[PDB]
């Protein structure tokens, strides 16, 4: 624990004799002043340092896998793994795993871009003002991708539980009255009458004397799975059955992605265990601050959390009653700095409580009436992908805190082996509205919508024309993994908890449904949820 | 109760829907007066009779017209179930599509301001303990004499400033006891406010203000004084007249009110919502607080409203209840959406369509602009009252057209307001321009898109149509912009151009379609070299000169006198041409054909010398402070050689004549032959320097002037404040306005339509590689043009130091 200073020039030979010979390392000048400076601090006279560099090069060549170890960014991060695996083995740390580096939240532009190549791969593919503008071509295999996933989803479940093969839309044309079942888009023809959208082409379907699966919402841009005889006397598809493709748990995907080291695993399991008491707290929707009563509620609800602070404080969208726009008035009307105003009331009424706004991430979502996304749709459903509520409102209560994450709509939670992910989004009312009819309570409803969004595997499976999303930011709706835990938020859906195919779906509902300031509580440990009402 | 206009319908819910504040001004004196009204819903039962019949009666189809895109179930607490009966079988709750209106709305919807119990004294005894059911109650009445004759005010102005004085003030008719050297001013101020008050006491007739005006020096240090003391005072006030006094607030925001104040107040209240410098302030609002108490009492004498009306812009509100009012006594359903924006359309107006969005973000204004020299004299005409003439003489299947029975209601009223301002009207005229300014406002509280969207049409096709009149009259147009139009006059000599005006004045004026449309001429234009509305140059009404150049402010310091001083030696050189042309008889060919021989030899000799000093000096230091292009927020020029862009632009300007393109050319390839370039080399061609980004129709809050403002091309001058008025704008506007085109550019760039780029066929399908004519799909919009968008709008973001803007573009990324 002596510290001394080892100039390069001497650590050169002993350096190279290991880390090129034994294993083929390249260092250079930078990394060997660097390993030389972290030799010295954490030990003296420089002479029992064989093991660590063995073991730095070990670790190096299982994880990172490349040569010029001398980058200041390999050398720091495998001196950085040998730390943890030294204190999970419980020196230059001895101390307790923090779930903090293993925990990180993930905005919908900052995923990893996995377009699947269509034979059989899962691709990574990973500038300037305009740098987040899509491209032509993303918006042509916005849907191709989404089809090839559920396409992967259907080879994958139906043929090995039901074994009537998919015959693509192209393959109808000469035969004549045979049997088939499609896979394709539900879409209505510029024509006007409903057809099926496939990357081989499209066929029009009589939807008369149909026999759909009751347990499903059936809406123009979801992907079906009809099967009927085709006519060529008219070039339709007589469907007589349809119904949506069938679900895949989470962890039959996880091998078949291979993502996970053997090391992070069990570190991440043993925090689980560890980690037994942390309770995230999922707030109502519509937190109207410009309401008075809902100011008062809010102020008791801080207050009874204050005693005792949760993990995570998640806060629903629509922060303000009215949708913001460019307002013509020269009153403090301003309705950019009137939610300005409304954010430092916020900050008042929130800095008050010392215990909570401590070691508590605060995590916001936006809603249909937020700034930037409600300039355009003036508190309509639009793009979906929203970007997180601007910095420039947000100066006193980031200030006021010190962990607070300004997250998409459709954000993701990493807190564990575990994915949460949570969207605000009114699903249930576009869900009934667009619902189209066949000519052939509640809680069956929840669970109709729950079943409809996981088998679709897409948090939103509509048209382009009914629910605008950025041509490169599809794969954060894509429920390709199936996480775990998914907060799908909703106003016009009585809230519910519901677990399905290995996922828990929970939905606080809004926050005030009568009179009372609803509001949701999960355990991630126990996998156990429970709802806090409180009188106004 | 008898006959008695409520002053304010305040919202006394009490969690009841139904029961509120009534402040009936009865024969003696105001009472309060609770009231009770079912929330009428207008779901007509689309062939579909449903027997349900939970609490109220419902009315089979309503026997209405619903909303392209008399009070069924008339229930009393919808509370009682949210889900209610949602059934979706074929329209049962399947679309709402009623009405959100709460209450305080549609009591002054239906019910008229004035009101009087049509019941006797037992009846009246029995609804006094529980309240006014509308359903039995309070007919609507007749308000020849709405408002009262002699009411107490309770004046409390409030001006607060982050600077550090206080403006906690009251009022009192009486009293006349302002708490706050201020004698002095407020002495000098009342030197003509004797004359204000006989105005007022000529005029108004209402209130009288007492002589011994004693001003209290207090310091409101903190929220003792600031507010509890305000109380305070309030409640003594309000213990002196016992709801016996009108309180006139004044407050830039309302919590304060609603804190405390406002239930200190619950007497009829109206919201006005409007160092040694400043305070002439407070005695000149105090003094002139008398008057706008009887333009109130007028309004609401016309206007069939209560004293409750807000004055942010009370036309809109006026607007919206006359025309809520027209609307109900035609069976037609009503959009109201109070709480939101948008479109009470039901349900429907909450998710994303295509052709809505399209209809909402497109108000970019076509534009007929023909630059060239036009040696005949051009009438700077300029339009006024486009709207409201176009939605009067509109008179004279498609899913994205408004409702014809909704715009006939519209025309209707136009046309009432329009023939009482006629005829002496204050309040009819006020309501016309107000409509011509609310129509696009989402405030609104009846705003529709496809309303706002048909109103666009019909002013750019009325617009055209009057293009298509002056040109028959024989009277070429060079710009043509909703605000004003240019006609070219065939007429050469300026003498003979009053009488040629006043006739084409009036033969517009006899045609039905613009009889409303009221035009004068502004300036005459002996000659014009016009390019755009902000390059432009001539003599002017033909003894004045005005040189706007704004290509001027793009060439180096040093030669921006030059460029400036060369136009005005090709002016007068023009000038004197067409007088040689004049004097020599008393397009192909017009008056100036050797308007370049007078000076072609010093502008070629003095491009010569400038060009030898450039060389002298490009690259010596001391002189880089001249030889350097100035950066504008529409820079996107790189340029190598100043004194080339200069010349550019001269040959340029020079180049607008059609009739000298010969001549010029000689002159541009004889100048260019100087910097051994060749005449159509690409670096001397000229490229505008400045690119453009208008804010389509934005509005002054003021004179109400509807105008395109450019950022990218107009003065700073020109921006920040209006053109007819000279009020200022505000930044937050302004940056709100920047930021909200930027989101419609991003929205538009993302829900545009594919098509091909070989045979330009719109994409249908959704999963297709290629057109099937073997092309590639290409984009409506291309993302180069959203690019440069982005970069336009980080260059005025910076060059004017708009903070928000900045923060959205750093957002984005
Ligand atoms: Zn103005
Ligand atoms: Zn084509």
């Amino acid at each position: 624990v002596l510290p001394v200073k080892i100039q390069p020039p001497l650590l050169r030979p002993l350096a190279y004799r290991v880390l090129s010979r034994k294993y083929g390392l390249s260092i250079k000048s930078d990394g060997l002043s660097a390993l030389a400076e972290f030799v010295g601090t954490n030990i003296g006279a420089n002479w029992r340092q064989g093991p660590a560099t063995i073991k730095f090069l070990e670790q190096f060549a299982a994880v990172w896998k490349q040569q010029e170890r001398g980058l200041f960014i390999d050398q720091s991060g495998v001196k950085e793994v040998i730390q943890e695996m030294k204190e999970r083995e419980k020196p230059e740390s001895s101390k307790a795993l923090d779930w903090r580096d293993y925990f990180k939240v993930i905005n919908a532009s900052q995923q990893q871009r996995f377009s699947y190549n269509p034979h059989k791969m899962q691709f990574i593919f990973v500038g300037g003002i305009a740098g987040f503008l899509p491209d032509i071509e993303d918006k042509v295999q916005m849907f191709l991708t989404r089809y090839y996933l559920t396409n992967d989803r259907v080879m994958r479940n139906e043929n090995f539980q039901n074994s009537m093969s998919i015959t693509p839309i192209k393959n109808l044309l000469g035969r004549d009255a045979q049997n088939f079942l499609l896979l394709g888009l539900l879409n209505k023809n510029f024509k006007g009458n409903w057809s099926l959208e496939d990357p081989s082409g499209s066929v029009e379907i009589d939807i008369s004397q149909t026999i759909p699966t009751q347990g499903h919402y059936y809406v123009p841009g979801c992907m079906v799975l009809v099967e009927g005889i085709y006519y060529s006397v008219g070039n339709k598809f007589h469907v007589t059955s349809m119904t949506l493709p069938p679900g895949e748990r989470r962890e039959i995907t996880l091998e078949t992605i291979g993502n996970l080291d053997k090391d992070l695993k069990i570190r991440l399991h043993l925090l689980e265990k560890e980690l037994t008491d942390h309770k995230f707290v999922i707030l109502g929707a519509n937190l109207f601050l410009d309401d008075l009563k809902i100011m008062t509620a809010l102020s008791k609800i801080l207050q009874k959390l204050n005693d005792d602070p949760p993990t995570l404080l998640i806060w629903q969208g629509s922060f303000t009653s009215v949708p913001v726009f460019a307002s013509m008035s020269s009153r403090n009307i301003s309705s950019s700095t009137q939610f300005k105003n409304n954010f430092d009331a916020l900050a008042t009424l929130l800095s008050r409580f010392d215990n909570l706004t401590e070691n508590t991430t605060m995590i916001f979502i936006p809603g249909p009436n937020d700034l930037w996304g409600s300039m355009v749709s003036l508190g309509a459903s639009g793009t979906l992908p929203q970007d997180p509520i601007p910095s420039a409102f947000t100066k006193k209560i980031n200030k006021v805190c010190k962990n607070v994450v300004w997250s998409s709509n459709p954000t993701r939670i990493a807190y564990l082996s575990q994915e949460i992910v949570i969207f605000r989004d009114d699903l249930s009312g576009r869900f009934k509205r667009h619902r189209l009819e066949f000519p052939f309570q509640k809680v069956q409803e929840t669970r109709k919508l729950v079943k409809t969004i996981l088998d679709q595997g897409h948090l939103s499976p509509f048209l382009d024309s009914l629910r605008p999303i950025s041509w490169d930011l599809d794969h954060t709706l894509t429920l390709c993994p199936i996480p775990s835990t998914m907060v799908l938020c909703d106003t016009t859906s009585a809230q519910f908890d519901l677990t399905y195919n290995g996922c828990k779906v929970i939905n606080p509902g809004s926050f005030i449904h009568n009179r009372r300031a609803r509001y949701m509580e999960y355990v991630p440990s126990s996998k156990k949820t429970i709802q806090e009402e409180i009188y106004i | 109760y008898a006959n008695s206009t409520w002053e304010v319908l305040q919202y006394k819910d009490s969690g009841e829907p139904g029961v509120l504040e009534v402040f009936v001004t009865i024969n003696g004196k105001v009472q309060n007066i609770t009231f009770h009204i079912p929330k009428t819903i207008y779901m007509k039962f689309k062939s579909q009779t449903m027997p349900l019949q939970k609490i109220k009666n419902c009315l089979i189809e309503k026997s209405s017209a619903s909303l392209p895109n008399t009070l069924p179930e008339s229930v009393f607490l919808e509370e009682k179930e949210n889900c209610t009966s949602i059934f979706n079988d074929e329209n049962v709750l399947g679309v709402f599509e009623g009405t959100i209106t709460p209450h305080q709305r549609a009591i002054m919807d239906l019910g008229a301001s004035v009101t009087f119990r049509s019941k006797a004294m037992g009846a009246l005894g029995k609804g006094i303990q529980q309240g006014f059911e509308m359903k039995d109650l309070s007919m609507a009445e007749n308000e020849r004499y709405l408002s009262g004759f002699s009411m107490d005010i309770g004046y409390l102005l409030h001006f607060p400033t982050s600077i550090g004085y206080e403006f906690f003030s009251l009022f009192k008719s009486w009293g006349d006891t302002i708490t706050i050297n201020a004698s002095s001013l407020g002495q000098i101020y009342k030197q003509m406010f004797e004359k204000k008050k006989g105005k007022i006491e000529t005029y108004s007739y209402l209130v009288d203000i007492k002589e011994d005006i004693n001003f209290e020096f207090v310091y409101f240090t903190d929220i003792s004084k600031l507010y509890r003391r305000l109380s305070q005072e309030t409640t003594k006030l309000k213990e002196e007249r016992g709801l016996q006094f009108l309180l006139l607030l004044q407050s830039p925001f309302i919590t304060k009110l609603l804190g405390t104040i406002r239930l200190l107040n619950q007497m009829p209240i109206v919201k006005l919502s409007l160092q040694p410098t400043l305070l002439k302030k407070l005695v000149n609002h105090v003094l002139s607080s008398g008057s706008w108490i009887s333009h109130l009492i007028k309004l609401s004498q016309y206007s069939n409203i209560p004293i409750c009306n807000l004055r942010l812009d009370s036309m809109d509100y006026i607007i919206d209840v006359l025309y809520a009012r027209k609307l109900k006594k035609e069976n037609i359903v009503l959009w109201w959406n109070e709480k939101a924006p948008l479109p009470d359309h039901g349900g429907i107006q909450n998710d994303f369509d295509l052709n809505t969005s399209w209809i909402m973000n497109d108000s970019e204004f076509p534009k007929i602009n023909n630059s060239g020299v036009y040696d005949n004299v051009v009438l700077d005409v300029g339009v006024d009252n486009l709207t409201v003439n176009t939605i009067l003489t509109s008179a004279l299947f498609v899913h994205d057209a408004f409702s014809n029975d909704a715009l006939n209601v519209l025309r209707g009223m136009l046309k009432e307001w329009w023939d009482e301002a006629l005829k002496e009207n204050s309040t009819a005229d006020l309501l016309v321009n107000s409509l011509a300014s609310w129509v696009q406002n989402p405030n609104a509280k009846l705003f529709d898109g496809l309303l706002r969207y048909h109103v666009h049409n019909l002013t750019k096709k009325a617009l055209l149509q009057l293009v298509n009149e002056f040109s028959a009259l024989g009277s070429t147009i060079v710009y043509a912009d909703r605000n004003q139009i240019l006609i070219k006059t065939n007429k050469y000599s300026p003498e003979n151009c009053y009488a040629y005006s006043q006739y084409m004045m009036k033969a517009v004026r006899t045609n039905p379609m613009f009889s409303y449309l009221d035009l004068n001429i502004k300036r005459y234009w002996d000659l014009l070299i016009w390019m755009d509305k902000f390059n432009f140059s001539g003599l002017a009404c033909d003894y004045t000169a005005v040189s706007q150049w704004q290509l001027k402010k793009f060439l180096s310091p040093i030669y921006q006198p030059e460029f400036e001083d060369w136009m005005m030696i090709i002016l007068d050189s023009m000038l004197k041409t067409k007088q040689s042309y004049l004097k020599l008889n008393s397009s192909v060919e017009n008056s100036l054909n050797g308007f370049s021989h007078l000076f072609s030899k010093p502008l070629m000799k003095r491009v010569k010398k400038l060009f030898k000093n450039q060389q002298e000096f490009i690259l010596d230091p001391q002189y880089e402070a001249d030889y350097v292009i100035p950066v504008l927020p529409g820079s996107h020029l790189n340029v190598k050689n100043p004194l080339l862009e200069l010349v550019k632009s001269l040959c340029h300007v020079m180049l607008l004549s059609k009739s000298t393109i010969l001549e010029i050319r000689t002159l541009r390839k004889e100048l260019l032959k100087i910097f051994e370039l060749r005449e159509f080399a690409k670096v001397a061609e000229f490229k505008d320097p400045s690119l453009s980004l208008v804010v389509p129709d934005f509005l002054c809050e003021y004179c109400f002037f509807i105008s395109d403002i450019d950022f990218c091309k107009a003065a700073p001058e020109s921006i920040f404040s209006c053109v007819r008025c000279h009020k200022a704008f505000n930044q937050v506007l302004l940056q709100e306005h920047l930021i909200q085109k930027l989101r419609s550019d991003i929205e538009s760039y993302l829900i545009q339509d594919l098509r091909c780029s070989r045979c330009h066929k719109v994409k249908r399908d959704y999963m297709s590689a290629h057109c099937p004519c073997a092309g590639a799909w290409e984009g409506t919009l291309p993302r180069e043009s959203i690019v440069q968008k982005l970069n336009v709008f980080k260059q005025v973001a910076k060059y004017y130091g708009f903070d928000i803007l900045l923060s959205c573009i750093a957002d984005l990324t």
